């Protein structure tokens, strides 16, 4: 026996780092009453294999750190330290300033006279980080609150993809999932860094190698990933959509399109108006007063009963697919080399090895995650992957997709429980002040007239219904539907999101902030207006695992903490390992881990801190009674707790859904009190509750799915890896989406030897069938209104191709495609004394900011300091000597970092002009370690885009000096 | 006995192995600076028994060819730092019968420590300054002997790190060097006949350390 385990209990849990969703075996003292002794990886685990990241590895050092916090402190108004204090004291005082700051600033109607039921007073932050019971749990702990200022991660890295994926295919999800990888013949990393931000990915890549797929790169900068592909493109910062175009083009003039998938599975047959037309970079319906086009003008030509017309033949001008190839004609090989700074030879070797899998047994793949999807385009790059993969048959098919690498372990459940500002969870939208009843909402949904177009939406009102019975069961959900806040309609949706709350922060329009599992003092562009304006706050709750930047911004870099009065509470949450719940990962695995050594010190699960704290509140109304109480009041709280706790077991069963009374539903008969068995057999009349809708089918009377560690599969599942038996996913364990585009209208595989779904009897077997009926009677995008994957998608803001604007302001003064420089529906300085573009990145080492992994003595260990990468041309014009302190600064800002001389940093042309581009990481803060260095963000501006309202952390202005 | 076959034509340089090696003896963090590379520890040291050496080389067209070299013991089938050590005291350094591993022992602070550094072709061996014990990867000699894998080993992603009985190792890297050639051709074996811990370099082994090989 090995004595450092021998006396240890041991228990499964899954990574808290990245969207991988690694497997862990934890080992804890005296058969599981004490603390950690050893964190490794779960050698059964299907996605790892046991294998882990050096984040992964030293989870342990996470969990067992002196530095952690013990218990709650308190910093009073204008104080210069921190003090003590019991739980019982935090809570009931955050219980009074809550209610305080939400009596005195409710509003049951805005200035319209709509009912809106809101406090615009108080804004949360967070977060991915906690588990999916938990974000399920806050959502709806503050929209019963009232607030609808409900931000996270998801909006800088995640909402430039929902749209774009959405559009596209009806979803907004990664398409497959990461042992899929192995499956593909030719894997396209572009605007990502997976090497090092989801390691244990390239298992999967290096096997897709083995087979004899070819691994391309394509990055402004040479990466530990591009150590390892096959082939590496530089291409300058923002020349994406050039790149994508060029392949379109190249695809359609070499015609090496999966011409049947084409044609029986994208719109490219659909007939556009002829009031669709495109002229020197703008499309038709252009608005040049108001910066924004009117969409009806981008309308399919309609038959009789309002269906779109189609050509198979795909004659008809008008087609999709000969508007497309006219649209991308411009984008030349000499235009695009020219531009993207890709030599010719190099564009043709990419082209030719990623467009031959548009043979129906090859199959491509992209992976894409942040790179720079941050600027108004990000939404069009992206819609540009999605068109390549629906022109090459990619898309339902085991080795391609477009994989949107997830970023944290639970942004995906996150995003999905609704902790952005414009969605409930399972993507219903919040609703607006002029969706004055239940009745109203639900008319919102378009219909369809093809018979052959499943058009799932149509479902949205029994999603509501369940979801209003959740919160509210002893209500109608026509009743319910008045408890929970609305946004204004005549407001833009941005002023809601991220960047704004920080304007109105700065504003001192906010009293409270609830900074959760977040550390925004570092993760905000702009830091120093970030932290000045955090001193215009009142009260400020951060729940996290330690002391941070954020909890303490009164006592930073150039604070007087005496001046500041802003009132602190830091609460201690208790790491992944110390707390039982699920994170659904970037293939929506919605995955169990379990606790291994009891919460460290006083700390307690986000569960029941949050908990704790609307008990306290919900008690406080009881007594003073106040603002419009019901909300609070009528909340089904007792189906979140179990022996006095938060419950992670119950909150998932509630969340999964059950009936309230006993139900006829799809032809069979159901009991009150009954686990709903999946979202098919959900009500709009009240007989059935569901937190979340896609939850439905994760924990049924069968037991919990997202528990199953069950390795069975058969032949055809085990050859692709679908694992189906492994945890489960949404949505109803669907492993690879749109998987009904895979076969023919036969039911038979386009590649048989990689069979996803096949028609064999007279069923689907081998993955979840994305749709139910037999093979060539439904349109395989059963969230598509029309059924069909959009290569023309007339709901982007941008238009309905992508097109190419420049995302750089300051380098580049024409456009080789168009008059138009820059995205016509969106004011920077370009100073002369900032004459270099600064970026953002991370790597293998760090996580974020570095608030966890800058309190992990190994991770320090290799990688202690803020580090400057330039090019040897930059060091020979600026004098710097590998090693050399540098001062990096903008109009923001500045910081000192070490110098890093690669030939891995490359100058651009832009124009004619040696363009130099300087690297950071944003992984480092003032607290800790010794020397580390202060945040990259110091550097960034807060001027965000209008459409996405994400600020510029992948090409902004900066100068290098010698120190 | 057993063997290590480190393909690095598969590495990333995550640094996993690294931690893991730490977290599994649970060694102490060195203080370090950043001196212009993501290399750090910059050398193996008491408390360090792997480090991942970052080398980067010129080629024509875009990009580098970066060399990532995970250092450890290569535990020699006749190990030189026993006979060194063995004119002082048998028994500081040992060879298990049924691993093949050489574990340095506690009387290794009864012996000359640059004497037995010295004698290690691939300069492996390290100094406690104050108690003068000698430590390096020990092959994680209990995890072996209990079925487990090497912490190092268990932790790679990529199918780099590499573990079991010296037949299949050697058929393993033999078979391999075959594939990796077709990419790679100038890539070579590491003293594939005289170590326990076989790399295949994707070309000459001293540009990715100076004593990668003997
Ligand atoms: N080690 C580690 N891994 C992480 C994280 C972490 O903090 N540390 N964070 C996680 C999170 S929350 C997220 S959202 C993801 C983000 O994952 P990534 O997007 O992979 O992360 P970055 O390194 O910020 O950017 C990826 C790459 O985009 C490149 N790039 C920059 N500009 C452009 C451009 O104009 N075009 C193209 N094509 N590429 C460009 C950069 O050079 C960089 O190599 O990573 C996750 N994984
Ligand atoms: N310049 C620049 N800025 C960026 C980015 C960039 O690339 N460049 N990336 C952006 C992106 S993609 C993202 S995701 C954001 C991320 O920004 P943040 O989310 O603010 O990042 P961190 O706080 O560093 O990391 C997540 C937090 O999770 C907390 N945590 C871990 N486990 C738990 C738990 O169980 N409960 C609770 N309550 N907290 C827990 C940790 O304490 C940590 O503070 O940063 C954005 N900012
Ligand atoms: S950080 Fe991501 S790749 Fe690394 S161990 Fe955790 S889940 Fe796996
Ligand atoms: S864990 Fe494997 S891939 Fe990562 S650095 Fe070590 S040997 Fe290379
Ligand atoms: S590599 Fe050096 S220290 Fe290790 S067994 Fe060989 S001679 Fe001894
Ligand atoms: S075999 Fe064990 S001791 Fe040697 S480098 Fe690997 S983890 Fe460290
Ligand atoms: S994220
Ligand atoms: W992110």
């Amino acid at each position: 026996e090995l004595q450092k385990l021998q006396w240890a209990k041991q228990t499964t849990s899954i990574c808290c780092y990245c969207a991988v969703g690694c497997g862990l075996i934890v080992h804890t003292a005296k058969d599981g009453q004490g603390r950690a002794v050893n964190v490794e990886g779960d050698p059964d685990h299907p996605i790892n294999e046991g294998s882990l990241c050096p984040k992964g590895a030293s989870i342990f050092q996470l969990g067992e750190n002196d530095q952690r916090g013990t218990q709650p402190l308190y910093r009073a108004p204008f104080s210069d330290t921190w003090k003590p204090v019991t739980w019982d004291f935090a809570l009931t005082e955050i219980a009074k300033r809550i209610k305080k700051t939400r009596d005195a600033s409710f509003t049951e109607k805005n200035a319209a006279g709509d009912l809106v039921n809101r406090t615009e007073a108080i804004a949360s932050f967070g977060s991915a980080a906690m588990d999916n019971e938990e974000c399920w749990a806050y959502g709806n702990i503050l929209r019963s609150l009232g607030l609808v200022y409900i931000e996270h991660q998801a909006r800088i890295x995640h909402s430039p993809t929902v749209p774009a994926l959405a559009e596209s295919f009806g979803r907004g999800a990664m398409t497959n999932h990461w042992n899929d990888l192995a499956n593909s013949d030719c894997i396209l990393i572009m605007g990502s860094n997976a090497a090092e931000n989801h390691p244990i990915a390239f298992k999967w890549v290096l096997r897709a190698k083995d087979k004899g797929a070819t691994l391309i790169h394509v990055d402004p900068r040479f990466t530990r990933t591009s150590a390892r592909c096959d082939v590496y493109a530089p291409i300058r910062s923002g020349a994406d959509i050039p790149f994508l175009g060029g392949l379109i083009k190249y695809i359609l003039d070499n015609k090496l399109y999966f011409t049947d998938y084409v044609r029986e599975y994208t719109n490219a047959s659909l007939i556009v108006g002829e009031k669709f037309s495109f002229k020197d970079g703008l499309f038709s319906g252009y608005d040049a007063a108001n910066k924004k086009y009117d969409k009806s003008m981008w309308a399919f030509e309609l038959d009789a009963n309002g269906v779109p017309k189609r050509d198979p033949a795909l004659k008809h001008p008008r087609c999709v697919i000969n508007l497309l190839k006219k649209h991308y004609e411009r984008y030349n090989l000499d235009k695009v080399a020219a531009i993207t700074g890709t030599s010719k030879e190099q564009l043709q070797q990419v082209y030719k090895a990623y467009a031959a899998t548009g043979k129906p047994d090859k199959a491509g793949t992209i992976m894409y995650a942040m790179g720079w999807t941050q600027h108004s385009v990000g939404v069009q790059n992206i819609r540009a992957m999605a068109m390549i993969q629906l022109l090459l048959g990619n898309i339902g098919v085991a080795g391609g997709g477009v994989n949107a690498l997830r970023g944290e372990s639970n942004v995906q459940g996150s995003t999905d429980q609704g902790l952005l500002a414009h969605i409930w969870p399972g993507y219903n939208p919040v609703p607006n002040s002029k969706a004055a009843t239940l009745e109203l909402y639900n008319a919102a949904t378009p219909q369809s007239k093809d018979p052959m177009s499943v058009n799932w939406w149509q479902n949205r009102p029994k999603y509501v219904a369940s979801y209003l019975k959740a919160l509210y069961p002893d209500e109608e959900p026509a009743a319910a539907y008045d408890y929970l806040p609305r946004i204004d309609a005549g407001r833009k949706l941005t002023d809601y999101f991220w960047l704004n709350i920080f304007e109105k922060m700065d504003k001192g329009e906010f009293k409270g902030l609830f900074a959760w599992g977040m550390n925004p003092a570092c993760g905000g562009a702009n830091a120093n207006k970030n932290r000045k304006a955090m001193g215009k706050l009142e009260w400020l709750v951060n729940v996290n695992l330690f002391e941070n930047e954020t909890s303490s911004f009164w006592k930073g870099p150039g604070m007087n903490p005496a001046e500041i009065g802003t009132e602190v509470f830091f609460l201690p949450c208790c790491v992944s390992i110390e707390k039982e719940g699920s994170v659904a990962n970037s293939g929506r695995w919605m995955q169990w881990r379990y606790r291994g050594p009891k919460p460290y010190a006083e700390t307690k699960p986000d569960g029941d801190i949050m908990l704790d704290m609307f008990k306290k509140v919900r008690e406080l109304y009881a007594k003073e009674g106040g603002a419009y109480p019901a909300p609070i009041a009528k909340l089904n709280i007792a189906d979140w707790e179990e022996h006095n706790e938060f419950s992670p077991t119950k909150v998932a069963k509630l969340m999964n859904g059950y009936f309230l009374k006993d139900t006829e539903v799809g032809g069979k008969q159901f009991k009150k009190g009954q686990q709903v068995p999946s979202f098919a057999f959900l009500t709009a009349d009240g007989s059935t509750c569901s937190g979340n809708w896609l939850h439905a089918g994760s924990f049924t009377d069968a037991g919990n799915l997202m528990a199953r560690r069950d390795k069975t599969q058969t032949p055809e599942q085990a050859r692709i890896g679908l694992f189906p038996n492994w945890s489960f996913c949404w949505p109803v364990n669907r492993r690879i989406l749109y998987n009904r585009a895979s076969v023919d209208k036969t039911g038979k595989p386009w590649n048989p030897a990689k069979a996803v779904i096949e028609w064999k009897d007279g069923k689907w077997v081998g993955d979840v069938v994305d749709g139910g009926g037999d093979p060539g009677t439904k349109h395989p995008f059963i969230m598509q209104t029309h059924g069909f994957g959009a290569l023309y998608g007339p709901g982007r803001e941008e238009g309905p191709f992508p097109e190419h604007y420049e995302p750089l302001e300051c380098p580049v003064s024409k456009n080789p495609f168009s008059k138009q420089l820059h995205n016509p529906v969106a004011k920077a300085v370009c100073d002369p004394r900032y004459p270099f573009i600064g970026t953002t990145y991370r790597v293998t080492e760090h996580w974020q900011t570095g608030l966890m992994t800058r309190r992990c003595a190994w991770l320090v260990e290799a990688e202690p300091q803020i580090f400057c990468e330039i090019s040897k041309e930059l060091a020979k014009l600026r004098g710097i000597g590998n090693g050399d302190t540098v001062k990096v600064s903008s109009l923001r800002g500045a910081l000192e970092a070490v110098a890093i001389v690669t030939e891995r940093i490359r100058p651009f042309k832009i124009e004619g002009v040696d363009v130099h581009m300087v690297g950071l990481p944003w992984h480092y803060g003032w607290m800790v370690p010794k020397n580390g260095g202060d945040t990259a963000n110091l550097l960034t501006p807060s001027a965000g885009d209008p459409n996405t309202g994400i600020p510029e952390t992948k090409a902004f202005m900066v100068d290098v000096r010698k120190v | 006995g057993k063997m290590f076959f480190v393909d690095l034509s598969r590495c990333t340089a995550c640094r996993g192995c690294q931690i893991a090696c730490k977290q599994w003896k649970n060694l102490p963090a060195e203080e370090t600076r950043n001196t212009g590379s993501h290399q750090n520890p910059p050398d193996l040291s008491y408390v360090t028994l792997k480090t991942v050496r970052f080398t980067e080389k010129s080629r024509k067209g875009p990009g580098i060819d970066w060399l990532f070299f995970p250092e450890q013991c290569r535990h020699c089938v006749e190990p030189p730092c026993k006979g060194q050590a063995d004119v002082d005291l048998e028994g500081a350094v040992v060879k298990d019968e049924t691993t093949g591993a050489v574990l340095f022992t506690e009387l290794t602070a009864k012996v000359d420590g640059e004497s037995v550094r010295s004698a290690c072709p691939y300069d492996i061996p390290r100094i406690d300054p104050v108690t003068k014990r000698l430590s390096k990867c020990d092959m994680c000699n209990d995890r072996v002997q209990n079925g487990l894998l090497p912490a190092c080993v268990k932790t790679c992603p990529t199918g780099t790190m590499n573990f079991g009985d010296e037949q299949e190792m050697l058929a393993l890297a033999e078979k391999r060097l075959a594939e990796v050639k077709k990419t790679y051709p100038g890539a070579v074996l590491g003293d594939p006949n005289d170590v326990r811990v076989v790399y295949l370099f994707t070309r000459d082994p001293k540009d990715f350390y100076e004593h990668a090989v003997a």
